RNA sequence: UGGUAUGUUC
RNA sequence: AUACUUACCUUAAGAUAUCAGAGGAAAGUCCUACUGAUCAAACAUGCGCUUCCAAUAGUAGAAGGACGUUAAGCAUUUAUCAUUGAACUAUAAUUGUUCAUUGAAGUCAUUGAUGCAAACUCCUUGGUCACACACACAUACGGCGCGGAAGGCGUGUUUGCUGACGUUUCCAUUCCCUUGUUUCAAUCAUUGGUUAAUCCCUUGAUUCCUUUGGGGAUUUUUGGGUUAAACUGAUUUUUGGGGCCCUUUGUUUCUUCUGCCUGGAGAAGUUUGACACCAAAUUCAAAUUGGUGUUAGGGGAGCUGGGGCCUUUCAAAAGAGAGCUUUGUAGAGGCAUUCUUUUUGACUACUUUUCUCUAGCGUGCCAUUUUAGUUUUUGACGGCAGAUUCGAAUGAACUUAAGUUUAUGAUGAAGGUAUGGCUGUUGAGAUUAUUUGGUCGGGAUUGUAGUUUGAAGAUGUGCUCUUUUGAGCAGUCUCAACUUUGCUCGUUCCCGUUAUGGGAAAAAUUUUGGAAGGUCUUGGUAGGAACGGGUGGAUCUUAUAAUUUUUGAUUUAU
């Protein structure tokens, strides 16, 4: 997967991130929101960690290393920004960029209609 | 030095380096090259690509001949031994079985191996200029 | 010059 | 809904791209539908850009899962602490071992946990597209079918963060088909192109009548018109046939209503509106109030934004130009000048010694003319051997014929031909002998001689400066610009003449910019501009490096 060179964390809404924390744990999920303190909200994020028993297979010396990774499933979590260490992008969004544009124009139309209605209703 | 000819290969891998490595995985799984990605492949111009005889693959994008490819081997005998590995059971790359047979014309790198066993290049380039006519 | 909230009356 | 009663609130500031240049209200400020350069955003638009997009010629496969099974898999390892009594081993207060008693805590698990590995089953995801079932390639591989996904880079236009809301005495302002699809045929209709019947105009040929000329007929000649008997292509109505699809699962999913498998259908509607659904309480339903959604997909006509390519027209670049000489002007740079002494620094010549190709002439070194030899060139050409072939035209032989061999074989192409090559001519490179030239001393050391600089004096013109041998300006030299002059060359035209000069200009060619038109493509099609504020949200700066996120107590440490 290739990510745009000028893509800040505001562009990467709905991409699937790979957040790394201080205790060596990786959180993987769809990005929903972020903040000034850099504390995310992740939709289907699944925590992974390397157990202390599997860890010495990572130490520098078969061809490929195989690390059984203890993963827990949690859903719609908010992380805290103090713990976050770095974020990487794993997967693109579901919808295409064109199709995302179509949805956004549609939603702008529907919202403007609803507030026009709410105004003309409060007048009568 | 005899190049095998393959029909009925998949034509969607695109990049030659990716195509050769994926094919070569389906040939000999847990090969040296196929299981380490981001190794350079040998370019052997007039280093075996794979042991048990495999020396190069050669594909083209030319819209006459999409699915066909040509594997050239070390010697005349390994070309016949490779058919023996199938033992009348068809090899399959992706979901399609690959019919295969020895080529009507030997490979150019195979001619280089047999000739070493440049005037030929002069003849071939003049052939190319005649075909450009 | 306001907002939200509350409960009563009709 | 109103109203009334209370209770709780009624705010961090500031900013909107940067740098430079011109202008306006000596330092700075502010501003400019000012101007350059950089940056950022949006929107168009391109790159021979880079990666990826699943069998049906088949019962597959790729990517990611399983919080799935085999499974108590196979191999290791774990399940308290204190007090007191009793036996007990013993070097021993009784350290070890076993049984019971009091107190204290105590995640569940032991079919667990941990290590290793394999088979199987199943979920989600995708162009399961079009043309192909193909002999490729060294410069390694036509990346030269249409789309889609994701990035990289470039150009153009607009903007200077971005959005709603109000005002305008602003501009705006469209239609049509279609909802299984595709294909073949029968048939209907429309339209164009040619031929044929009545022919006409125009005109090539013929023929006949007549006055040079004109007219009739045929070719219905050349194109157009009347007309539509024949053929051909594009659109459409009705019926039938073939293929594929229907999981479209609420049987097309734009909505409602009618409706369907021997079928794919009918009616009405399409945004200040309609439709579907959710929640309540009145004591079923309806009623209302409050909410969440839906209003689609494809094709066409106009209208319009963008690119590529072509035509025309206009302007500037390239050549009445270029160079050289003469005169004047003015700008810019550099410094005057001469000799003598001293011999600071530098160079040159000679003496002694040392070393070096040979200390010297030659040899040797260097330049290179192709005169000669040699060597080389995917150099080029021509021919030959494999059959030199091919425009297979023609003859003959083998042969039914076909095919093959050969000849007309240069009348024209194909480098020659070969997936070993030979032979001849010529161009380039290299070397030597030459056509010929130049060279035979250098480095270290040493004193003397000469020039020039560091210093002194006499000078050399005047001013500014100054202790001076003196630095700048009038003085002198070098270079460009303007003006005049003849000579030499030159893109195009003319003349004197085609020696060459004179005159004119791109009017012939190209590149750059703009206007118009053609062609191809790609996108849009109901909002848009201007003004405005006790308007929302982004970004930025400062409070803010002082316990609640970003100015360090998670490299396990001594």
């Amino acid at each position: 997967i290739q990510v745009a060179h000028s893509s800040r964390l505001a562009n990467l809404i709905d991409y699937k991130l790979r957040v790394l924390t201080q205790d060596g744990r990786v959180y993987i999920g769809q990005l929903m929101a972020f903040d000034k303190h850099m504390n995310l909200v992740l939709n289907e994020c699944i925590e992974e960690r390397v157990p202390k028993t599997q860890l010495d297979k990572l130490r520098p010396r078969g061809t490929t290393l195989n690390i059984k990774v203890e993963k827990r499933v949690l859903g719609l979590t908010i992380l805290r920004g103090e713990q976050i260490l770095s974020t990487v992008v794993e997967d693109k969004p579901l919808l295409s960029k064109k199709e995302r544009l179509v949805r956004d124009k549609k939603e702008k139309k529907q919202a403007q209609k609803q507030t026009k209605l709410r105004k003309e209703k409060e007048k009568k | 030095m005899s190049a095998l000819y393959f029909q009925n290969l998949p034509s969607r891998p695109a990049n030659k380096e990716n195509y050769t490595r994926l094919l070569l995985k389906h040939i000999n799984p847990n090969n040296k090259y196929a299981i380490n990605p981001s190794l350079p492949l040998p370019h052997n111009k007039l280093l075996l690509d794979d042991q048990m005889g495999l020396l190069e693959v050669s594909i083209s994008r030319s819209s006459k001949m999409t699915n066909q490819a040509f594997l050239t081997f070390v010697t005349q005998e390994e070309a016949d031994r490779f058919l023996e590995k199938y033992t009348t059971t068809a090899l399959k790359v992706q979901g399609r079985k690959v019919r295969m047979g020895k080529a009507r014309t030997n490979s150019l790198l195979g001619l280089s191996i047999e000739m070493q066993k440049y005037n030929l290049d002069i003849k071939k380039v003049l052939k190319a200029r005649k075909l450009k006519r």
